[PDB]
């Protein structure tokens, strides 16, 4: 027995709506579908037996094909809460359930008004001491890693101002050598012509 | 709690014939619980070359064996078989009738 | 439920060490799994019934009991030479029915004890430039020289624990890429409005919980034992 | 060949 | 003509503290090919045919694996039982249990079989649309309940339709030389008195493969079941099966009576008398 799962990898938009798949040339009796995030134990979702039947839970829509060889789930408006690696399993002849390697989802906010920018901070019990900070770019702007060993830089994060409504992205890269600042601290990967490096 | 006792029945594999080696059956069936003493006899005595099958039952549940040993049959000698179960008193005679 | 203790674990090279799994769920069967870094489970070895086990696909160098129907202990044996991995347990009522996972544990296998190192924390207080350009005002904390990566961050709000404006990064980043044993770094930013920023009266924090030695290990060095700590950074409201 | 899975009454 | 495979499973308790016995034994038709057997010394599932025995190591390894976890299901299964029925630890309790396939001449799958018993009497069956359980009491109505909640009879379904049906084929095909064949009886009559006005008349019927048979008494007309004492087919021992029938019938008409003979190997069925 064989479960594959396709797309490997799959990155959209906060309100988009995606389909993923699971394959397999033999039929089986039931199968599940988990979601978990990374350091965490997996969720169970639901259980399908039928072929053909339909399940709803939250935002998902679970469908078992009818022959018992497939199954599909559907999100509707996804939400940064439906983001983490997605797995179906199924009935094992031998006493356990055979997995998938699964489908990994990010989903991401949309940036109503971009203002890329990188910005200095200083360390608040220290003199000297100091990070260069990547924010409020869109969603679509990758950040590379260094060519330096010594130079380091943060893949990008999303942060929620809740009571404001709000969302951004930011980098963080930091280090000790002599010359280094934040006008050259992002020159490895392509950045917006128009980002706004204060005087 | 439902018990059976055993149906018996004693033979030999094929035709008697005197002094032509062959093998002496007791085949014992329909019982319940599957506990059960079996020997068989040679003019009143124990035989001790006795091999019998391995257990399995029916369709309606109840218990069967196959014991045998191997045999010459002459004109003077009386075969038998002794079987005991918890549904009978004390244990019981069934002879061999070799036309049977 | 079903519950794996503790969280994360750590040892040297060469010790055998034995994980918890226990469920008062009143199932019949339970599996044990290992996972890699933005990889898939691995099915080890798993029990469909008290008193008998069988082994999974990658068995080799572990193994297991089943005594009693509530527990499923997993011994990590001087094993293969890849012990380091987050480990699940999972229980069904029969085998091949749906599974129910355990919170996970974390194991880390050390070359030396003498590698272990507990995190400094600094906080970085809000640009000038942000503020004016956004009215938003963005902390940056920074913990770094630990090892093993075994932490956990949070942000304070005059002495209450925040949740809103916070993102932690997913991952840390290794200091010295070609070490087998390098030490991590990680970053956290907290956003607030500038109004609230330039509040003299308001007090904020980072706070990170590392797990690192115990009382039973020796220290024999001249630096403090790097035992599990809270290590903190704090800065207060400036008005202009 | 007999059956790979096991279950209680 | 039609082909089966059975598995029959033995669990016995014992007073104390006294450790419980186990037996499972494996049939293609009415040849016995395997057994397993928890009092014996080699704890492995062994060879009761030869050509079994052209299976390699892969085969043995696997068939032991999958019956000492049969094994120690059953064992708790003894001691929920006797909470369920509130019986006490001094007794001895017996469950038993049967699965397999039934195929036809075009070796293609027939029916399926899935059943229990506790101490003599049924417990619990799947029926034969393969997705539902008779249930025979109170305690066995929990059985069901939880069967149904975990989806049993689906997976049940899946191995008695498939596997079980490939399993049973490549054993017909390596077994060919004495699996396929089908051996014709050998008849005879017998003829005691017991008084004056009637006597035992006997039809007998010899070595034959495989068990399935029917012989009947008639008189002009038609069957008549008045003294007509059958036995039960009994094994011969190296492979064949014998049978017989009698009646009791007024002594003089003893040439009225036919003897009928119904066997697969028969190109025709046999009709036979008592000559004077």
């Amino acid at each position: 027995q064989l479960l594959e799962q396709s797309p490997q990898f799959l990155s959209i938009q906060e309100g988009e709506n995606l389909t993923v798949y699971c394959n397999s040339s033999s039929v089986f009796s039931s199968l599940q579908w988990y979601r978990q995030e990374p350091g965490e134990g997996p969720v169970l979702l639901v259980t399908v037996v039928t072929g053909g039947e339909v399940k709803k839970l939250k935002r998902l829509t679970f469908q078992f094909g009818d022959a018992r060889k497939d199954s599909s789930l559907h999100i509707t408006a996804a939400q940064p809460g439906d983001t983490g690696l997605y797995l179906c399993a199924g009935a094992g002849s031998q006493g356990n359930l055979i997995f998938g390697k699964g489908t990994k989802l990010s989903v991401k906010p949309n940036i109503q008004n971009p203002d890329p920018a990188v910005y200095q901070l200083r360390d608040s019990k220290s003199s000297d001491k100091s990070v260069c900070l990547f924010t409020d770019f869109d969603s679509q702007t990758n950040v590379s890693q260094s060519k330096d060993s010594d130079v380091y830089i943060t893949d990008k994060t999303v942060l929620d101002m809740r009571s404001m409504d709000f969302k951004s992205n930011s980098a963080v890269a930091w280090s000790n050598k002599s010359d280094f600042a934040c006008a050259n601290a992002f020159n490895n990967s392509i950045i917006p012509e128009d980002t706004f490096f204060p005087s | 709690m439902i018990q059976r006792t055993p149906k018996i029945q004693v033979y030999s594999r094929h035709p008697a014939e005197n002094g032509k080696s062959n093998f002496l059956n007791c085949y014992v069936s329909g019982f319940h619980p599957s506990d059960i003493e079996v020997d068989l006899l040679k003019n009143g005595e124990r035989i001790e070359k006795v091999e019998h099958s391995d257990l399995s039952f029916s369709k309606d549940w109840s218990f069967y064996l196959l014991y045998y040993t191997e045999f010459t049959p002459t004109e003077k000698d009386e075969y038998a078989c002794r079987v005991n179960h918890v549904t009978l008193s004390q244990p019981k005679i069934v002879k061999w009738d070799r036309d049977m | 439920g079903i519950t794996q203790s503790p969280k994360y674990l750590f040892r040297k090279e060469g010790q055998n060490v034995t994980l918890s799994c226990e469920q008062n769920l009143n199932h019949d069967a339970m599996y044990w799994y290992r996972q890699d870094p933005g990889q898939g489970l691995r099915l080890i070895y798993y029990s469909q019934i008290v008193n008998d086990f069988q082994k999974g696909d990658i068995a080799e160098g572990y193994s297991v009991s089943r005594e009693k129907k509530e527990s499923f202990p997993l011994t990590v044996t001087s094993a293969q030479k890849n012990p380091t991995a987050f480990y699940l347990c999972a229980s069904s009522s029969r085998a091949s029915y749906e599974q129910y996972f355990g919170p996970g544990t974390r194991l880390t296998v050390t070359e030396d004890l003498k590698n272990v190192f507990p995190p400094e924390v600094a906080v970085f207080e809000p640009s000038e430039a942000e503020i004016s350009h956004t009215q938003k005002a963005t902390l940056v904390c920074l913990a770094t020289g630990f090892y093993p990566d075994h932490v956990e961050l949070s942000w304070w709000v005059n002495g209450k624990e925040v949740h809103s404006g916070v993102s932690t990064d997913p991952q840390p980043l290794k200091e010295q890429p070609a070490l087998n044993d390098s030490r991590y770094s990680l970053s956290s930013r907290l956003r607030v409005s500038a109004t609230f920023w330039q509040n003299p009266r308001n007090h904020f924090r980072c706070q990170v919980q590392f797990y690192g030695l115990s009382e039973n290990d020796e220290w024999t060095q001249d630096r403090a034992k790097p035992v599990t700590q809270i290590v903190s950074a704090e800065a207060w409201g400036r008005a202009d | 060949g007999i059956l790979g899975f096991v279950f209680t009454l | 003509g039609s082909h089966s495979m059975r598995y029959f499973f033995t669990s016995v308790s014992r007073p104390g503290r006294g450790e419980p016995r186990f037996i499972a034994v494996g049939y293609v038709d009415d040849t016995q090919f395997v057994r397993f057997d928890s009092d014996a010394a080699s704890q492995r599932m062994e060879p009761r045919a030869p050509w079994i025995e052209q299976e390699g190591p892969e085969y043995w390894d696997g068939e032991t694996r999958k019956v000492k976890a049969h094994s120690q299901t059953h064992r708790v299964d003894l001691g929920t039982l006797r909470g369920y029925y509130n019986q006490s630890e001094a007794g001895s309790h017996t469950v038993q249990r049967m699965y397999g396939c039934d195929v036809g001449s075009d070796w293609r799958f027939l029916r399926g079989y899935h059943q229990y018993a506790y101490d003599g009497k049924d417990y619990i069956a799947l029926k034969e649309d393969l997705r539902s359980w008779t249930a025979a009491d109170m305690a066995a109505q929990t059985t069901k309940h939880k069967w149904e909640a975990a989806h049993v009879a689906e997976q049940l379904r899946a191995y008695l339709e498939g596997t079980c049906v490939e399993w049973l084929r490549r054993y017909l095909e390596n077994g060919k030389e004495t699996l396929q064949r089908t051996d014709a009886p050998k008849t005879h009559m017998t003829h005691h008195a017991v008084s004056d006005h009637e006597a035992t008349l006997r039809c007998w019927a010899l070595s034959f493969y495989p068990a399935e048979i029917t012989l009947t008494w008639q008189r002009d007309g038609e069957d008549q079941t008045q003294d007509t004492e059958l036995v039960e087919t009994r094994p011969a021992g190296d492979g064949t099966f014998q049978k017989w029938a009698a009646v009791v019938v007024p002594s003089g008409q003893e040439q009225r009576y036919t003897c009928h003979v119904q066997h697969e190997g028969l190109p025709k069925p046999l009709t036979l008398r008592w000559e004077p």
